[PDB]
DNA sequence: CAGCTAC
RNA sequence: CGCAAUAA
DNA sequence: GTAGCTGCTTTATTGCAT
């Protein structure tokens, strides 16, 4: 089906896994010579960078939250609130 | 409803399901000396319309099966006289947060 | 005969190219693989129409290594012959076994036996040929054939056609 | 490879693969009933030579355009004008489309996107299962027989006189060279 | 066994507890949707204690010289006395604090007032205490309306299940209900001003945190509860090195089996 | 060293998905086999050199996927096949739900 | 991970369709006829005969060949073969069901013994559930043993309506070893139900009757539970064990087949030769045996068929049987690479989350890092550093899926690294690691610690993190697992890091705390009676790393 | 009311030992057993025979037997189960993998 | 050898 | 390959 | 009322013999 960027119910905040994962995923890419979206103020470690990309919410990723029925929701690192 | 005392005949009872729509139930006298519903341990349940149910269902994005069930002959089940399909909403107390809404479809 | 079928394709992109001009490299590579392709079920893939509106949708990331998988939905123009299909084209090579006519990107071949008898294979000809009472068939001579059978090989479909029925000669 | 908006379900037994005969028995992937990207149902898209040359030429060009919006930051006469548009927006290893534009440009039966316009609106009023439509278009015919024979699917889908008129109207719109 | 018996049971993004069939097992993990780790034994004062003492503590009477907030506490003290439109909330509140009393004593027949509950409202205040060096002398600056209302708001946000319809929103109230009592218990007008002198600031802070700290204490869709809970039981199951009723390890066994003839049968009739 | 069941459970509890999968795969079995997109089988006479793919009896060379699973998996299956049971491998669900 | 680029696409399994093999598919698939019993020896000439083993199936001797399929050994999964039995045989495990089925359908015709005409039957044909339907069905029609031709419809018991014919009586069937027998009942008429017979009765069972009885028209046709053609698993399922050159090594299974084969040939050579009719059925029972065993050898009818040496013989069933076996043994839990184990000993000098790893091990284990302009230097150093000094590395792998062995490669002190190259290096301080102590029965049994290379051979963990592992030092050991992919560690460090597990979601209370010395001491250190003078109160302050420097 | 007792007991068991467990768990378990219908034993006789996948139930006690009648009854497995993927070598829909990640072309240009 | 289903 | 030990 | 069935904590370390 899908689901409108409106009408979604899932938590407005990022699951500790999402975050935990997002970073990993990005780091992995970063580490594979992907494009860096922040000023590596000296920083040379990927998962370090990620923690940074993710803190300026400059990560170009989208979390696809699935539902017990198959329908899903779509959130962007940008949107999602990173409390934790 | 039919409150038999000690029993009904295996010949008798063989005519309870022979006249539908209308349906008939059999209850033992001794089996109704006390109300089970009244028991400390038992939480009150409630029936649902083919609306409230079809609602509950759509509202949780559920198929019929995925729902928790209650025995057709369950003590409470007969007290309210369910039907292979109707849904019961059980609202009981909780040491984690006052109340807790739970449902049981019937098999 | 030539059709416009709606296809899709899933290309895996390395995190490298996760730049800004990505939408582009996706397209760009789509074409590197599609345009010029050939399948028995789609036949000859010739050209991707409407370049600017190719759908990439959100691509997902394959866990283990950034590589993102996008499902490029699109539309292009193709042509895959059929049997009993009649089309004409420029002859190319010719031999004691027949001549081959080039119908579009494809090539259909005619057997000395699939043509009429009053047409003999002229040997001492230059370039090689076949001759009727009033006709002469060779190289750039234009024919119109009937595609008898097709055989989808590698990345090129072939067929054999006859010019024995009526209305199937030169022009 | 490449897929197609048409998820046919495979039930282990891979056998029912008819055969291809211009008995309008085109391989499943070409039923007069195929599916559009929008998930919509859309009539098979039969393209007749020369009407194709335009579809390609156009999109092939307009590509050259967006292939430059990103750079700031007569018969034998079209042979040359095409070799150009090709070695600019094509691959060059796509030696087919080179050959296709040759053939297509050569045996074309038209020139105008207007001529080919009415050509279509004309044939397009029979009920002919798209593959015919295309054939009657890209094939030069005289008697209703030349047609009914080289396009055997017809036979009972039109009275010779009609397919005749229609066959005449074609020998007209048929722009010169 | 308990492992393979609940592997696949996890919290879904809808906040429901299911398995590899989507079969609901708990609509709200743990009947409250909280992550175990974010809970501490709190005490619902609104429950234990004498009827007398209760009234004393939480009762506010703006129509009495002996039951009104002494103006030494609230800044707008005197100018409030008698104010009838305010005593409507003070009674609207006190009435609630009592529906609470009855409510708790209806679930915890026992009287035990200490229970595991998200958000440590106890400490959260203490911090506020010495974070604004508030002195147990000067007056507040919170309208009675400030307090009683901000509390009523705080609630509205403690969102467990988020939903946009009726059924769902209903669950919200359900899933929360208890926590609230605790909240309304530690945030009654009297208590707030008399016991822990709070400035308008202090309060607005305490309120804020209770929230944000609550919203942290939610469960995270992804938590493989089943396995977790599975272990949590068969863990202190190994630490068991062993009124004369079948008990301990064999007892537990007896249970998980759904065994007919249990060694001890017993049956306590009152 | 061994990462037996006990260990697994724990990780599944942690939610450490990738990591778990990684211990099970890269640091162990991890094998790449081919399939008849149709009859979920290992057959696929893949010649990864000339690209040819076949799987006659099903007769293909067109619908063929390659998958990554444990060598102890290919095995589990082959063993079931030798006991005459068809463990079909489908790269896409249809039954839905 | 299997080396060699495959142009084929790449997806992950989504569904698993279980079915039974059709005696023809077996043929379809098979690449080897498999008529000879022998392993091979083309007249002792070491190789393989078109009989068994690579009669085209996979191969041995480190040789590409595999019906051109090349690839050789690692990369060429198995290539199935088959073998044509003389007569039909059951399926050691399906015997249970093939029986229960016959009691539901009649022989001679092949139709149910309960139509929608009977009511108790309908309810059964309504219970949607491939198992419970075929559960009730059987429970019902196992009684009626007369395949009636007429029954009193849903109208009057005065109008006996008609259906299928042949009311022939049906024998109650009983099991005996590997065959089914039933009495037809003045006095009993017991006879052996021939497989060929049963097989047929089944074939003629209705297509919609399949269905009604938990079966499938395309995947599991009752008529398949009886084996006609036999799928012959290729080498890698029954690998050899050749000692050098001129020595055997044949697997257990490879014999069972060998047996099955021989036992088969004997049958055929009796059907097209001196056939003492029922002195042959005396040898057909042998094939029903071996091919029974080959799959299952833990039956009730004892005869274990021990391989000459009184040794049991591992049936395929035995290879999958729980614990220590394929499923629970090799798939639900495997042995891993990048793992170490030693003696653990406490140490009041490593913050909770740390874990001392003996330099010996930091040099053994590795982590695959990808040459990036962020460390293109740090690595070149490690690379050239050799794999013996501590901070070093032992492998550099280039794009061209080829590994340079840093300890022998005549280029050790060379190598210009290439952006995109992978350089496996030594574990260095602060690489997250999963460190745990079995039995792992807590979520906290395994945790992520910061790695700290240290002299002496022992994992030196902090004390306070000891009670969650349920460990101590009376000679206890522990396991250490080194993550491998960037995203991996991330999972450990972000969800498994010890500093996290500090509060237990099983007791909503911390699961670590102060113990032993530090505990007993923090009491004596407390006491009103306890005072400390300058010199010390000074050194003590210094020991707290985060001392604001304010005496 | 049955649940209540089932839970009540399980509780009194872990409680006579002193140890403290948080409702939720015993509750969950006590539930898993309760939902279905009546009492579902945490045994090969109970839970491990219900409509779950095959491969899953397969990795616990009856294994081969379970499998045998998997293809016998043409069963189908969702591969929704933890065990499922573990056996297959895929990321199980659990925590880390209970959702997907995607490079959203758009935002990937708005960022520069 | 239970503890429990199947005959 | 099965036995026997032995650690915690 | 009697008979048949499947499982048994986790890793590790060593000797062993044919
Ligand atoms: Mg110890
Ligand atoms: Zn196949
Ligand atoms: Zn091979
Ligand atoms: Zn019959």
């Amino acid at each position: 089906k899908a689901i409108p960027k409106d009408q979604r119910a899932t938590t407005p905040y990022m699951t500790k896994y999402e975050r935990a994962r997002i970073l990993g995923t990005r780091a992995l890419q970063i580490s594979m010579n992907a494009p860096v979206f922040v000023d590596l103020e000296g920083e040379t470690d990927p998962l370090r960078i990620a923690m940074k990309e993710l803190a300026e919410k400059k990560i170009p990723l989208v979390i696809r939250r699935y539902l017990p029925d198959g329908s899903f929701e779509d959130w962007s690192v940008e949107e999602l609130i990173v409390d934790l | 409803i039919f409150v038999y005392q000690n029993n009904i005949t295996p010949s008798a009872m063989k005519l309870v399901p022979s006249i539908p729509p209308a349906t008939i139930e059999t209850f033992n006298e001794a089996a109704l000396v006390v109300n089970i519903t009244h028991h400390e341990l038992v939480p009150k349940h409630i029936r649902l319309s083919s609306d409230e149910k079809r609602e509950l269902l759509k509202r949780y994005r559920l198929k019929e099966s995925q729902l928790p069930r209650i025995q057709r002959a369950d003590p409470v089940a007969l007290y309210l006289g369910l039907k292979r399909g109707e849904v019961v909403k059980i609202i009981r107390k909780s040491e984690t947060s006052g109340r807790y809404a739970s449902y049981r479809i019937c098999m | 005969m030539f059709f416009i079928k709606d296809l899709s394709l899933n290309i895996t992109l390395h995190p490298s190219f996760f730049g800004p001009r990505m939408k582009q490299y996706l397209k760009t590579k789509l074409l590197e693989e599609v345009e010029g392709s050939c399948t028995g079920k789609f036949g000859y893939i010739l050209c991707v129409l409407d370049y600017d509106n190719i759908d990439i949708q959100r691509g997902r990331i394959l866990p283990t290594d950034g590589s993102a998988e996008f499902n490029v939905k699109y539309r292009a123009v193709v042509f895959k012959p059929f049997k009993g299909e009649v089309v004409d084209g420029t002859v190319v090579s010719c031999s004691q076994h027949g001549f081959e006519v080039q119908v579009g990107p494809m090539k259909v071949f005619v057997t000395k036996h699939l043509m009429p008898q009053d047409l003999t294979f002229n040997a001492g000809s230059n370039p090689p040929s076949y001759q009727s009472s009033e006709d002469v068939i060779t190289i750039k001579s234009r024919i119109r054939v009937k595609i008898e059978g097709c055989i989808s090989q590698v990345s090129s479909i072939h067929a054999i056609g006859s010019i024995k029925e009526d209305y199937l000669g030169a022009i | 490879s490449t897929s197609t908006f048409q998820t046919r379900r495979r039930r282990l037994k891979k056998v029912e693969e008819e055969e291809n005969a211009a008995t309008l028995q085109l391989g499943q992937e070409f039923q007069l009933k195929q599916i559009n990207h929008q998930g919509e149902e859309e009539e098979l898209i039969a393209l007749n030579l020369s009407e194709a040359r335009l579809v390609i030429k156009e999109a092939l060009v307009e590509r050259r355009r967006a292939f430059k919006r990103s750079q700031k930051k007569t018969r034998e006469k079209e042979l040359e004008s095409i070799d150009v548009l090709l070695e600019q927006t094509t691959g060059g290893n796509n030696k087919d489309l080179k050959n296709t534009m040759q053939y297509l440009t050569n045996f074309s039966r038209f020139r105008d996107q207007e001529t080919v316009g009415a050509v279509i609106q004309l044939l397009k009023s029979t009920g002919l299962h798209p593959f015919e439509v295309a054939q009657l278009g890209s094939l030069a015919c005289d008697t209703a027989d030349e047609a009914k024979t080289l396009i055997p699917s017809l036979n009972n889908k039109i009275s010779d006189d009609e397919l005749e008129r229609i066959l005449k109207e074609l020998s007209n719109l048929e722009t010169l060279y | 066994r308990l492992v393979k018996a609940l592997e696949d049971i996890m919290v879904h993004y809808d906040n429901t507890t299911r398995n590899s069939l989507g079969n609901v097992i708990q609509f709200i993990y743990g009947e409250d949707g909280m992550d175990a780790a974010h809970i501490e034994k709190q005490s619902l004062d609104t429950i234990g204690g004498s009827d007398a003492a209760f009234e004393k503590r939480y009762r506010v009477d703006l129509l009495n010289t002996d039951h009104t907030l002494d103006p030494s506490l609230l800044e707008s003290g005197s100018e409030i006395l008698g104010d009838l439109k305010l005593q409507v909330l003070l009674d609207e509140e006190y009435k609630q604090l009592v529906k609470d009393r009855k409510f708790l004593r209806e679930v915890f027949v026992d009287g035990e007032a200490n229970w595991p509950l998200p958000v440590n409202i106890r400490r959260i205040i203490q911090n506020a205490q010495q974070t604004f060096h508030i002195d147990h002398t000067k007056p507040s600056d919170l309208t009675i309306k400030d307090i009683v209302l901000g509390v009523k708001d705080l609630q509205e946000n403690l969102l467990v299940l988020r939903g946009k319809n009726e059924i769902i929103q209903n669950a919200q109230r359900d899933a929360v209900t208890l926590f609230c009592c605790l909240l309304r218990s530690r945030l009654a007008t009297r208590r707030v001003l008399q016991e822990y002198r709070l400035t308008k600031q202090a309060f607005d802070w305490v309120l804020s945190n209770i929230e944000a700290q609550f919203l942290r204490s939610v469960v995270h869709p992804g938590e493989m509860v089943g396995v977790l809970a599975a272990q949590s039981i068969g863990e202190p199951a190994t630490q068991m090195t062993l009124k004369k009723v079948t008990s301990g390890v064999p007892r537990l066994k007896e249970i998980l089996n759904v065994a007919k003839n249990m060694k001890t049968p017993s049956l306590t009739v009152y | 060293l061994r990462f037996g069941e006990m260990e697994r459970d724990c990780m599944i509890a942690h939610g450490a998905a990738s990591f778990l999968k990684e211990r099970l795969m890269e640091a162990s079995d991890a094998f790449r086999v081919h399939i008849c997109g149709i009859c979920g089988l290992m057959t696929v006479i893949a010649k990864l050199n000339h690209n040819q793919f076949e799987c006659k009896g099903c007769d293909n060379k067109i619908d063929i996927y390659q998958i990554h699973i444990p060598y102890a998996a290919k095995l589990l299956f082959q063993e079931l096949m030798a006991m005459n049971i068809t463990p079909r491998l489908y790269t896409d669900r249809s039954r839905d739900f | 991970v299997g080396q060699q680029y495959s142009s084929a696409p790449l997806r992950t399994v989504k569904e698993v369709q279980f079915g039974l093999f059709s005696p023809e598919e077996v043929r379809a698939i098979s690449v080897a006829k498999i008529r000879f019993p022998e392993t091979m020896d083309e007249t002792q000439t070491r190789a393989k005969i078109g009989g068994l083993n690579d009669p085209r199936l996979g191969s041995i001797d480190r040789n590409l060949k595999c019906q051109t399929c090349q690839e050789g050994m690692n990369e060429c999964p198995g290539h199935f073969g088959h073998i044509d039995l003389a007569k039909p045989v059951f399926h050691v495990g399906f015997i249970a069901k093939i029986k229960k089925v016959c009691e539901c359908v009649c022989m001679h015709c092949g139709k149910l013994l309960l139509d929608e005409h009977n009511e108790l039957m309908r309810q059964a044909l309504a219970i949607k559930d491939s198992k419970k339907r075929f559960a009730a069905i059987w429970t019902l029609c196992k009684t009626k043993m007369v395949c009636e031709t007429d029954v009193p419809s849903e109208d009057d018991p005065t109008q006996l309506v008609s259906r299928g014919g042949c009311g022939n009586t049906q024998p109650t069937i009983r099991k005996d070893g590997l065959k089914l027998v039933g009495s037809w009942k003045d006095e009993p008429e017991l006879r052996v139900l021939s497989t060929e017979e049963i097989l047929n009765i089944f074939k003629h069972i209705s297509v919609k009757d399949f269905t009604s009885l938990g079966f499938n028209e395309v995947f599991s046709r009752p008529e398949w539970m009886i084996l006609t053609c036999l799928p012959v698993p290729p080498p890698p399922v029954r690998p050899s064990i050749s000692f050098n050159e001129s020595q055997r090594g044949e697997d257990d299974l490879t014999f069972k087949l060998a047996d099955i084969l021989k036992a088969n040939i004997s049958l055929e050579t009796l059907e097209h030769n001196g056939a003492p009719h029922h002195a042959i059925e005396e040898a057909e029972s042998l094939l029903q045996f071996h091919v029974a065993t080959y799959m299952d050898n833990d039956i009730a009818g004892q005869p274990q068929a021990l391989q000459k040496s009184g040794r049991p013989v591992k049936s395929i069933r035995a290879r999958l049987k729980g614990k220590e076996g394929r499923i629970r043994g090799n798939l639900m839990g495997k042995r891993v690479d990048f793992s170490a184990r030693t003696v653990i000993s406490g140490d009041p000098n490593l913050e909770l989350d740390q874990v001392g790893v003996p330099k010996s091990i930091a040099k053994t284990l590795t982590y695959p890092e990808v040459v990036t302009p962020y460390n293109i230097d740090r690595l070149t150093q490690l690379v050239r550093n050799g794999p013996n000094e501590h901070p070093g590395a032992k492998y550099v792998i280039r794009d061209s899926g080829d590994r340079i062995d840093l300890r022998y490669s005549k280029r050790a002190g060379d190598i210009q690294l290439q952006y995109g190259w992978k350089v496996e290096r030594h574990i260095m301080d602060n690489d997250p690691v999963l460190f745990n102590r079995q039995p792992s029965l807590h979520k906290m049994s395994m945790m992520a610690h910061r790695v700290k290379v240290i002299p002496y051979s022992t994992f030196r963990l902090n004390l306070s993190v000891t009670s969650p592992y349920n460990a101590d030092f009376d000679g206890d050991e522990m396991n250490l697992h080194v993550p491998q992919s960037e995203e991996t560690r991330a999972e450990l460090s972000q969800l498994c890091a010890v500093p996290l597990q500090i509060v237990s979601p099983q007791s909503n209370k911390p699961c670590m705390g102060i113990v032993q010395d530090t505990l007993c001491g923090i009491r004596k250190l407390t006491l009103r009676d306890t005072f400390i003078e300058l010199d010390q109160v000074l050194n003590m302050l210094y020991w707290v790393p985060d001392w604001d420097g304010v005496i | 009311a049955g649940r209540a007792a089932l839970y009540k007991e399980v509780y009194n068991v872990i409680a006579s030992d002193g140890s403290y467990v948080n409702y939720r768990h015993m509750a969950l378990l006590v539930d898993v057993m309760t939902t279905q219908g009546g009492l579902t034993s945490v045994t090969r006789h109970g839970f491990n025979r219900s409509n779950t996948g095959a491969l899953m139930r397969c990795s616990f006690e009856e294994t081969v037997e379970i499998l045998f009648e998997a293809g016998a009854s043409a069963e189908l497995d969702d591969c929704r189960g933890v065990s499922e993927n573990v056996i297959l070598g895929q990321m199980a829909p659990i925590g880390t993998g209970a959702f997907d990640v995607m490079i959203d072309e758009e935002s990937l240009v708005k960022y520069m």
